[PDB]
């Protein structure tokens, strides 16, 4: 209804570089950099994680601007993807009580997303006359299985029907999501790959948001220098918090 | 080969002037053949 | 095609645009020199009249060698070519020196030029090999008597009037013939 | 001047009316194809829009003529007045400002629609040929700018778009030689009639004869009859252009002119 | 004032009005009911879009007859007073905006200001009929 | 009515406007090997039925490898979707299958064994099909002499693939060239690609994406007939492709050959 | 899009207008009294005199009328097939003859989970494969049988058998049942539409045994559909090179298909 | 003539060679003919080159062929065989060879350092190159290492036949290498070579021709083919020459133009 | 003018018409309900036709009066104007088609042309009263 007319930073990283670059002082290093670059002490900090799914439990956005680095690895790419379509849009998520209720979709924003220790996830489709459609409503192992083991998983199901739904609430955590928009304040770089992450599961579409870059590289060091000598470039093309 | 025709070429750049106009119309009157172009030579 | 009724003398296969027109146009008029439409003393004409003298009198001539001689004297002699064609007391002249001319028959006073009458009249009618350029026949007007039998005779490149006005010893029309020699340079 | 031309075609004597930027042209924005795929993966045909005083015509293909003969797509498109004009100064500008940019056109069954991305060519051996009767008066080739028509009634603009020689790689990009198509081809005309001189009445942008008849027809709310169709839409009057209609339009221009000194 | 005078549904071309105070342009933007893979791909539903869809309107006043004395496209008048009033740096005026600023002038219009434009026009077609 | 006769077609810009389309989803098999279960079809098609969709409109072709499916793919249906097991060890097949069945090739057959032949234009391709194809060809000059082969035997020429069961060739244009295979075991068709087919859709399931349709080096186009997606559990691979099926439907159209007014087009 | 469809041609009288490839087909028995093993490049050059450049002729074998009958094959611009007379296999030459002449429309056929009608007079049912015995059953509107009991199906009423093509005509106005050897043959539901111009049918010997439709009322001989007499198989070879230019004037191109197969699948 | 000027030129809208081909031993190795560059020159004159102009070199594997580059040529199609491993390599030595060079020398035991602008990078060739750094405060002092070290240095590349070095800029740094086995050039990017394209064969095109995170600017050069044979290859290359040639151009440095104006 | 004026449905033979200047023809062919021996010949149920179905109208303007000129049939106006035109060899004017081609000139009748055709048809006459 408004009528027209014509600062904290945060790098985190995998512990394989922590290894790499073999020191315990490279802290203040890239400080004074950044201060040499024209920012003030104490303006920027960092945070490890030990592996990437690692990185999905919990995780940890708070900072005025999120670069997130991602290393290659062939046997966890559609994970990677769940972990890129969690941090890059803005998910607002309601309670599931497997146990005592039965649930549906209705949009096409309307996603389930589990997260936690560690859960497998299996489900049936519901008829109309809460009859279980090739499975049996009560029993637990008619069901059909649909994430095995899994760190974080994106389930999504076709919407109208209903889904009787299986879980280990002892072990992990459900929760039914919705989509407000993107998660501009976050932005994230892979290594290597072949642009091979996207923020749907919509097969057709599937465009780069430019907030999602790609760099080769061999060691470390020089990976963290290409990102610091930019940091400009990175803040122009995302906005800050909230 | 180039260079007996690059020789012809300083001659024929000095002949362009000790040549007559008159005579020369009055030779491009007449017509020339294979016969009168090379066998007179 | 520049004019009406394109016929495969006005394509552009191969200063403002009407001086590239003409000229694309005349370069192509330079071979009507090979195809028999002419009515007066060619350009190949006083190509082929320096060839004979330059190839007489010299030394350095060898039967080895006269091929390809005749081929780069035929190639490459003459590199400014005119050409005028008559209308109607209107006569219009263009070449690829880059300029281009219209005028009167009666009075050599210029008329400035049109290239959508001009391509049609050339490419049919007969086209006449200018030996005498625009520039001395206005001068020699100015400068020299005239009759209009002798205008005729001169747009016709009459043998009679050019050889009679080389005896005459009348300067400008031996500057332009000598100009003409010197552009036979090989 | 019009009790002039009244009193002329009572007299039979040639009758005349002057007019700055005449509005001849009936309304039609429409389009028209050559070659046709259900999807649109493979086009070659024409849009033109004549409005107002002016008209816009812009020929299109995809393939910008790599297929075709000689690399030369030719494209035709005639007018015809429905009253005859006289020592006409026509504008003739070669482009579609109208049609430059991407839209989204609908097609002709009526059930999807269609792509349109153009990017713009100039136009070579542009022929605009003002034919009277079947008879060449006007004939202009190789020329733009401001050209005149002694006596004309029909416009025929036709116009080939050539395949560039030789591109750059920016530009080889853009018409590939294989089939699949990311960009399309267009070259186009406009044509304005700024003045002129005709037989007849008629509605131009300097005048409120056609003006102030609506507004008073309107303001008296006079029901439809047979001969002004419905809502004085110009466009219907001056579709079917006959000579009752004619007469009525030279009485009613006539009495309006007439009211038009005093009425204000 | 309010009343609906002249109303008209998507006729183009040419229409009159009798008289109007306001102008209302109100138009409705549609959805594409059945579309193809060339539009389908270029109108999605995720939230960082290509493409935005728009629908213009454009008018264009031809003739037109009035009783309050406005600058028009074929006055020498306008031209005469922006003239006049530059030749020797006239002080600009305690009513008149800068530089006779035809945005500024038709910004506020007031009857005193109205009646200042009549004299001035007036004189001003007086000129013309004397020196061209 | 009037047919075969390409005649203009006026449209408009002035009216605005306010089932019997069948999918036909064919699978691998490791899929179903793991979904241990021989009611799946059943549950797809109840679910195609909520979605909208007839029961029984929906069949379930199956291919064993991706060597095998390569032969004879007549995919003959009113929509056709196709997943794909992807290979990080057989790329160029999965290519070239995309090429194939996604564009519409016009053949004409050989006889290698009598005829010379030359491709003609950059739409000019030599599919070969069938059982274990083994091409032997050997270009010539323009009075047929051997280049890099002998011609007064078979064994000596160049070869371009070997244990392939289909392979598109496309060969310099404008020269003759002499030709073996075994006509036994596999057949090989001089195919003109007259345009681009939009009966099917071919997905893939697994790593990167490598499709490309255009032989040409330059133009490695993206088409959106083309489309990739992750998985770890072919389950919520097929779930997804129904929970979408309505923009695929949407994305492809009508194949422009059987419409009742292609007649007298290249096949109705 | 439709090619235009609804936007009718303009034509007039006053105005004064004044590579491709051809195959052959040939049955085994020309193989065998040929006796050459470089005729087939003979044939080439000849086609080249009478217009045809070098490379736009190729050729094809079959052994049998029967075998030849199953899953048919076209593969040039212009298709033309040379039938060998015989007396105890005329329905099959004229089935084959209906099929590549005229164009075909099907659906798949089943016997599985429903029955089946023809919705009109001018549908048809075809079976192909290597082993096709048809039996078939109309019923009432009690969906009960009428000379075949609905349950037991060897006094059925069979139409088909020992055979490998066929193309049968039941009786509009009841729903059927049939005994198809199901994995040993298989059957389709066509519609033929019109006449197609793709191919053409030289029959050496024998007295017009065709009929390319079953109505009694209407045996249409076509122009396409051409008789010679032969004892030597190169003359019939020569004597067809010598009008090829009349075969080519009978037929049109403007109607081939894409794939090989003479009609066209849409389930 | 008129060089060393910028002397705007105006316009209007109205108006030998050498193929050059480069490959790896394992194919020709694959090939077991030896008379096959003859067959293919054959090729090519077929589709207009003239006999005896068209010259094809030899490297026995990437490193190798990444270690004193040398294209002069008139058109250089480059083929590169794809391997999971050099990713970085094949891009950087796609760089070298995509880009023009204005470089410098440098004495590392004598001086600083610095990039002044984003168009500045450090590049390295060698047998056995591998290089350290240590960035210095404003002060002229070490940080995480100390110039009178060599061994607390930060460790940026490791025996790679070649790097293109980059650091944050503005700031000094003392480095280490080794000067008799290996030469550091410091470069500036200008603009992009027409002389060269780049055709990889087996892989997904990861080119990335900027040390620029935030785009991988793609271009009409870096091509991309599959294989199971290498004459397939070839006959790929030679056949489809035409729209390459359209896409690299004259080498805008050769002309006799840009004379005195950083002319190679 | 946009409007229908008179009808004749299942009339034949002669008739009137007061005013008009378009004629439109719907007709309708009818297949026979029932064929004897004769006709299933003529019409196979089947694709495959031999002999074609036809209706046809023939229409004749005896005679009329018209608003503007032209020729006939029972007068000899245009005879007598392209013999003099002929005769002399007079170059072709701008306006007139040339040899007075009657069906040219009627493809393109503008009111010019008309105008001079009577004219040129009143000067016919006059002379046709003299030496006939």
């Amino acid at each position: 209804p408004i009528t027209g007319s014509m600062s904290t930073l945060c790098l985190y990283y995998p512990t394989e570089a922590a290894t790499e670059i073999n020191d315990n002082s490279w802290k203040d290093t890239l400080s004074q950099l950044f201060l040499t670059k024209g920012w003030p002490t104490g303006s920027v900090y960092f945070k490890e994680y030990t592996n990437i799914a690692s990185f999905s439990v919990d995780p940890q956005l708070y900072c005025d601007y999120n670069v997130v680095l991602m290393k290659y690895d062939a046997t966890l790419q559609l994970d990677m993807s769940e972990l890129a379509d969690l941090i890059l849009n803005e998910w607002l998520c309601n309670p599931m009580d497997i146990t005592l209720y039965y649930y549906q979709q209705t949009d096409e924003a309307n996603k389930w997303i589990s997260m936690g220790s560690s859960c497998t996830i299996k489900v049936c489709p519901l008829n109309t006359q809460t009859l279980g459609i090739g499975c049996l409503t009560t029993d637990a192992t008619t069901f059909e299985e649909v994430a095995t083991a899994e760190k974080l998983v994106i389930t999504d199901v076709v919407d109208g029907v209903n889904h009787k739904l299986d879980v280990t609430t002892a072990t992990c955590t459900i929760r039914n999501c919705k989509k407000l928009g993107p998660r501009e304040n976050v932005a994230v770089i892979q290594v290597g790959g072949s642009d091979i992450l996207d923020i749907t599961a919509d097969p057709t579409t599937a465009p780069q948001t430019e907030r999602m870059m790609r760099i080769n590289w061999k060691k470390w060091w020089q990976v963290f220098y290409t990102v610091v000598d930019y940091v400009d470039q990175i803040i122009q093309v995302m906005s800050k918090r909230s | 080969l180039e260079r007996q025709l690059g020789e012809l070429r300083e001659e024929f750049n000095a002949l362009s002037q000790e040549i007559a106009m008159s005579q020369l119309i009055d030779l491009a009157l007449l017509p020339l053949d294979m016969f009168s172009m090379f066998s007179g030579i | 095609s520049i004019g009406s009724s394109a016929s495969a003398w006005t394509d552009v296969s191969t200063v403002s645009s009407v001086s590239t027109q003409t000229s694309t146009i005349s370069r192509r008029l330079r071979l009507k020199e090979m195809a028999t439409q002419t009515e007066g003393m060619n350009f190949d004409d006083i190509s082929a009249a320096v060839l004979k003298t330059k190839i007489d009198k010299s030394t350095q001539i060898s039967p080895n060698t006269i091929p390809d001689i005749v081929t780069e004297a035929s190639e490459k002699f003459i590199p400014n070519r005119a050409y005028r064609v008559i209308n109607n007391d209107d006569v219009f002249e263009a070449g690829i020196d880059g300029k281009f001319f219209a005028y009167k028959v009666d009075t050599f006073e210029e008329i400035p030029f049109d290239v959508q009458k001009f391509a049609d009249l050339v490419t049919d009618s007969p086209v006449i090999s200018a030996i005498i350029d625009f520039k001395t026949l206005k001068n020699l007007n100015d400068n020299y008597g005239i009759s209009r039998q002798q205008a005729f005779n001169l747009l016709r490149s009459d043998p009679r009037v050019l050889r009679e006005f080389i005896n005459q010893d009348n300067p400008i029309i031996r500057n332009r013939i000598e100009q003409l020699i010197m552009q036979c340079r090989l | 001047e019009y009790i002039e031309n009244w009193n002329l075609q009572n007299r039979r004597q040639r009758t005349g009316f002057t007019f700055h930027k005449p509005n001849i042209f009936p309304y039609s924005a429409s389009f028209t194809l050559n070659r046709s795929q259900p999807a649109h993966d493979n086009l070659m045909g024409t849009m033109w829009l004549n409005a107002g005083s002016e008209i816009q015509v812009a020929g299109f293909d995809y393939s910008c003529a790599i297929n075709a003969p000689a690399n030369i797509q030719q494209f035709e498109h005639i007018v015809p007045l429905r009253r005859v004009l006289t020592t006409a100064t026509i504008t003739l500008l070669p482009d579609a400002e109208r049609f430059s940019f991407p839209r989204v056109i609908n097609s002709a069954d009526g059930a999807t629609t269609w792509f349109f991305n153009p990017v713009i060519l100039r136009p070579n051996n542009v022929e605009v040929e003002f034919l009277l009767n079947g008879q060449i008066i006007n004939t202009y080739q190789a020329r733009f700018g401001t050209i005149v028509a002694r006596n004309f009634d029909t416009i025929r603009l036709s116009f080939q778009l050539m395949r560039p020689p030789n591109m750059t790689p920016a530009v080889a990009v853009l018409f590939p030689n294989a089939q699949p198509f990311e960009h399309h081809a267009t070259v186009g005309l406009t044509l304005r009639i700024e003045s002129a001189v005709c037989e007849s009445v008629l509605a131009d942008a300097s005048e409120t004869l056609l003006a102030n008849v609506t507004s008073v027809r309107q303001e008296y709310a006079i029901p439809v009859g047979p001969v002004f169709p419905p809502g004085m839409n110009w466009t219907d009057l001056i579709t079917n252009y006959s000579p009752s209609r004619e007469d009525n339009l030279q009485r009613v221009f006539t009495v309006a002119s007439i009211r038009s000194m005093l009425i204000k």
